[PDB]
RNA sequence: AUGGAUAAUAAUCGGGCAUAAGCAUAUUACCGAAGCUAUGGAUUUGCAAGUUUGCAAGUGGUAGGGGAGCAUUCUAACAGGGUUGAAGGUUUUUCGUAAGGAGGGCUGGACUGGUUAGAAAAGAAAAUGUAGGCAUAAGUAACGAUAAUGCGGGCGAGAAAC
RNA sequence: GAAAAGAACCGUGAAUAACGGAGUGAAAUAGAUCCUGAAACCAUACGCUUACAAGCGGUCGGAGCCCUUUCGUGGGGUGACGGCGUGCCUUUUGCAUAAUGAGCCUACGAGUUAACGCUGCUGGCAAGGAUAAGUACUUCAGUACGGAUCCGCAGCGAAAGCG
RNA sequence: AAAUAAGGGCGUAUGGGGAAUGCCUAGGCUCUCAGAGGCGAUGAAGGACGUGAUAAGCUGCGAAAAGCUGCGGGGACUGGCA
């Protein structure tokens, strides 16, 4: 209501007044949270993160594998379920072009579209993607028009 | 704020009466007539005893040096006056300690059946222990009490 | 409250005769022996015993207690001396700001001394 | 902004010397030598009120005793017999009676015995 | 600043599609021609991080 | 511990002195030693998305409206500067000893000039509008012209 | 029950002492704990009514884990107090489970602070911790080559040392 | 101290050492050790106890004697006498330990911040969510724009690849 | 005059001691905006010695020595801290 009268949401806040090592009374005092002597109580203690005592980690008792390809062409990947469902709320008609993948916020500007076949289209579309699976283009020449490839 | 409304009154200085018991000791085992002795002395035969107060009454033993004990005690009653002194540790026997003083052996046994505190050294001075069979005391008119009569 | 009336009601000064001895150069301790020796005695009594004391801490403490009886005399200007009959009401020998010396002590190392002061306070009371 | 608790610092610890009035040498103003001793104070306080209920229940204990032994009796029988009697009477009042009353004690005697 | 991604945990541990960690086995070096077929056939197939040790390989993949 | 001026010697030996070991003059708890964990320059802006803020700036008009404090002028003009001109102008409102926020939907130096002395008063124009000076007056004022700016920009 | 050696500062049923107040069996009454119960009150979970009450099970605690809060310094809004006496210091009364809050007298002579929200140089009893002040040992050690001093005059309030 | 108006003068004192007066001031118990001025520490006066009585000095009972009083199964002070009771911290299976540490008081003194993440609560939007650098205006360390880019929506395989 | 237990303990009051706390600022810290980034052989930075009606220090100034001249501003006091 006004400046002074401010009260947020029931649960939103909290103590903000718990200090480690203010007098036995308030929970984490003496001793404040690290229990007694060892190499975990001292300053500046940090947990290794591959060290496993002292024997071989996991990290390197396990082979390395495979190696990576420089030409790796991974596409978007639309399935006939969201086309349908876009088709269905009217913001496409007939022709679901590469502009409409942009427009509808599916691909980035500079991509590849591949046109995956999880779903039931039902509509009559022209589409026109880089690459179809052997289930898009069977069901989406059936169901309807042509599926071109760019 | 003296919240109890109903307190347990203890007798003072200025309400207690004492008395001067004389006790015969005739026929009587030592201890079993020091025992009686030394409760009538401490002062528990009034339904108005106080454990801090010097209540009770003044006992004259009056045949002290007709006492006797009951196995060979009197031939194997052993006492110890460590002087303080190196190799001071003294040893007397209940048949030469009651040929001088036959008094002691009552007083040593009622010493010892008392609260051996400051009420307990000032409970001591009220003990008269007669080795004849007459007391010095005269005008203070001392009763007889039977000890078999508690 | 008004200071000028707390001040104009603790001016009650105008009766009691007191005199006062600051900045002495002499210790509580050697002083407060020869306090005990006037402290209620007679205005002349205490006078022969601080005249007569074998103490140095009295040379000073003698012409004290006079300056007190001159006080007194000032105060009670209408009247004599001998009738009132004086005394040593209070008297009361005080600590004082000391000074710090260093004294070296051998192996290199330097001992702390402190010369001490004391402030001496005397009332003197009539009898009439 | 530089926070110094400066005045409360102190005057928490006024309070818990104040209740250190009366102590023997330092331990009534210097204040790491009274804290210790208020402290251990208050625990001998915590205890000594379970020893109140029953070093007054052994007094009155005592005091039946005595004005029972005056009629030829014990404290054990008379406590038997008074119990085994329907009297509900605790031991206080009995040894208030006992002391201040000694008509109404000998009365509830002839009457439990 | 940024955390680091471990090099040594991260040429190995391929992440799976949920939430597992997939890695392979070890074993199969250089000593094969005395173990038996099936332990080098068990030891083939790709296996998953155990959930003792999931947390460890998580803070090495920078996953916490 | 590293910013005082001083230098990082051993002050005494560390055995051998019968005082407590101690070294480098510039540590925290010795008399003109360095603060430890003490204040450092910082920022303390936070990022609030600018859904939810423009939602906190319509529940702020929405509680004017229903606290109803506000009205609605015609867009005066002043030609030149007057605080007494602009005074005479708050009872016809009924804005004397009040806190009022004048929004206007153009500069208007003259009537901003005529109220930069008064404290009971603040003209601020719809471009720098926000949710705690909305929330600070305690009744708006939006001068015909600037209710069409404040409308079509939430 | 009896004999079968005992260790060095004075010893032991804990002591007095007991011929039962020792031992064996049986019975009764009583004493005896923060155990159980009687009375008053507080609190945690679970179940219902509502917007605190009722019932059930609980409520020793180190390392450790969780939840509600107090004080301190400053800031944003609204509302205040003060030379007819603010902060601070010293006593006293009262309230709360506690950290703490409020009121009165004395000194003091100019600032202070309620409600909601926020931030942190946000709380000491110990680190042979640091700086300042002050005690104890105590009127004690010592007053620094065992070459040596005595008397009479002088100044002077004051002289073993001039 | 608002301003030196910083104590003329008199007395004790050998003394221009100190003090008591007298004047200045609202204050001199604001007097140059100068605002208020606590604690440790050192003393004086008054009330109650204490020279036959053994120990972490307290606690629970308890007379007697002094002040106050709404008059009281009210308050304050001291307490003759009785019961119980071997300080604190740290390290340890285990400390009164003769294991460590501190002479006391006052002041200082030890889990804080930045970047990148994860859990619990809360909030906006929602198959979508969010901007970074920067730019424009302005009453200027303080609304609009900016979609580059990041996460999610499909995974498997070392990879081609399939989906 | 009084009191008196040689002395000690407790409670209250009044003193000395000390500098904490409270209030204040002469000084510092981190920065924002706009500039500038050097002095010196026509003798630098940094000093020594001198200079006053009176002059121990600090400040200013150099044997023309708490100062000299020119152009503007200013209008009653001035001979630095003193």
């Amino acid at each position: 209501m006004n400046l002074s009268n401010l009260q947020p949401a029931e649960g939103s806040t909290h103590n903000q007044n718990k200090r480690v090592g203010r007098g036995e009374g308030s929970g984490k005092g003496g001793t404040a949270a690290r229990g007694h002597k060892g190499a975990k109580s001292r300053s500046g203690y940090s947990k290794k993160i591959g060290f496993e005592g002292g024997q071989m980690p996991l990290q390197r008792r396990v082979p390395k594998f495979g190696f990576k390809n420089i030409n790796r062409k991974e596409y978007e990947g639309v399935n006939l379920d969201t086309l349908q469902l876009l088709v269905d709320n009217g913001v496409i008609t007939d022709s679901v072009s590469m502009t409409d993948f942009v427009a509808n916020r599916l691909a980035s500007k500079n991509e590849i579209v591949k046109i995956l076949g999880r779903g039931e289209l039902k509509a009559k579309l022209k589409v026109t993607a880089h690459k179809f699976t052997a289930t898009a283009k069977a069901a989406i020449e059936a169901a309807g028009g042509e599926a071109v490839t760019i | 704020m003296d919240a109890l409304s109903y307190k347990t009154i203890s007798a003072s200085k200025a309400t207690v009466t004492k008395e001067w018991i004389v006790v015969d000791a005739e026929g009587h085992n030592l201890g079993r007539l020091a025992s009686k002795v030394a409760m009538i002395l401490r002062g528990k035969y009034k339904p108005s005893y106080t454990p801090h107060v010097d209540c009770g009454d003044n006992v004259i033993v009056i045949n002290s040096e007709k006492i006797n004990l009951t196995g060979t005690k009197l031939n194997d009653k052993i006492y110890m006056r460590h002087t303080g002194y190196p190799g001071g540790q003294r040893t007397l026997t209940a048949k030469v300690l009651q040929s001088k003083n036959p008094a002691l052996l009552v007083e040593k046994a009622v010493k010892g059946m008392l609260p051996k505190n400051k009420l307990g050294a000032e409970l001591f001075r009220n003990l008269n222990v007669v080795v004849g069979s007459e007391h010095t005391h005269g005008a203070q008119k001392p009763r007889t009490v039977n000890l078999n009569d508690l | 409250r008004k200071r000028e009336t707390a001040d104009a009601r603790k001016e009650a000064n105008k009766s009691i005769a007191f005199a006062k001895l600051n900045n002495c150069p002499t210790s509580p301790r050697k002083m407060r022996l020869v306090a005990d020796l006037v402290r209620g005695q007679k205005v002349e009594r205490a006078l022969n015993i601080l005249r007569f004391s074998s103490k140095e801490a009295s040379r000073k403490l003698e012409k004290l207690l006079l300056s007190a009886i001159n006080n007194w005399e000032q105060k009670n200007s209408e009247g004599n001396l001998e009738e009132a009959g004086l005394f040593v009401k209070e008297i009361r020998v005080d600590g004082g700001m000391m000074l710090k010396r260093l004294r070296p002590a051998p192996q290199g190392r330097a001992h702390r001394i402190r010369k001490r002061s004391n402030h001496v306070t005397i009332v003197l009371g009539a009898i009439n | 902004p530089r926070s110094v608790n400066s005045v409360a610092k102190r005057a928490r610890r006024k309070k818990i010397m104040k209740q250190a009035k009366g102590f023997f040498g330092r331990r009534k103003n210097v204040w790491t030598v009274a804290k210790n001793a208020v402290e251990k104070a208050m625990s001998y306080a915590y205890r000594d009120r379970k020893q109140n209920k029953r070093n007054f229940r052994s007094l009155w204990i005592q005091r039946i005793n005595a004005g029972a032994r005056l009629e030829g009796m014990s404290y054990s029988q008379f406590m038997g017999k008074v119990k085994a009697n329907g009297i509900e009477l605790n031991r206080k009042v009995l040894a208030d009676l006992a002391m201040n009353h000694p008509e109404a004690f000998k009365a509830i005697l002839n009457k439990v015995k | 600043p940024k955390m680091k991604t471990k090099s040594s945990a991260k040429k190995r541990f391929k992440v799976t599609g949920s939430g597992k960690i997939k890695r392979k086995h070890a074993f199969k070096s250089h000593i094969l021609t005395k173990k038996s077929k099936k332990r080098k056939l068990a030891l083939t197939h790709s296996a998953l991080v155990h959930k003792t040790d999931e947390k460890s390989i998580k803070q090495q993949l920078r996953i916490i | 511990r590293a910013e005082v001026t001083g230098s990082t010697r051993k002050i005494k030996k560390q055995k051998g002195t019968g005082t407590a070991r101690a070294g480098s003059v510039k540590n925290p708890l010795f008399k003109g030693g360095g603060t430890v964990f003490g204040p450092r320059p910082r920022s303390y802006s936070f990022k609030l998305n600018k859904n939810l803020k423009r939602l906190a700036r319509k529940s702020a008009f929405s509680i004017k409206a229903k606290e109803s404090n506000i009205i609605v002028l015609e867009d005066f003009n002043f030609e030149a500067p007057n605080t007494k001109n602009f005074i005479n102008v708050l009872k016809a409102l009924g804005l004397e000893n009040k806190k009022s926020l004048f929004v206007l939907g153009e500069s208007n130096k003259n009537v901003y000039l005529s109220s930069r002395n008064l404290k009971a008063s603040n003209v601020v124009t719809s471009s720098e509008l926000s949710t705690y000076a909305i929330l600070n007056t305690n009744n708006l004022v939006l001068l015909e012209g600037s209710l069409e700016l404040i409308e079509e920009n939430l």
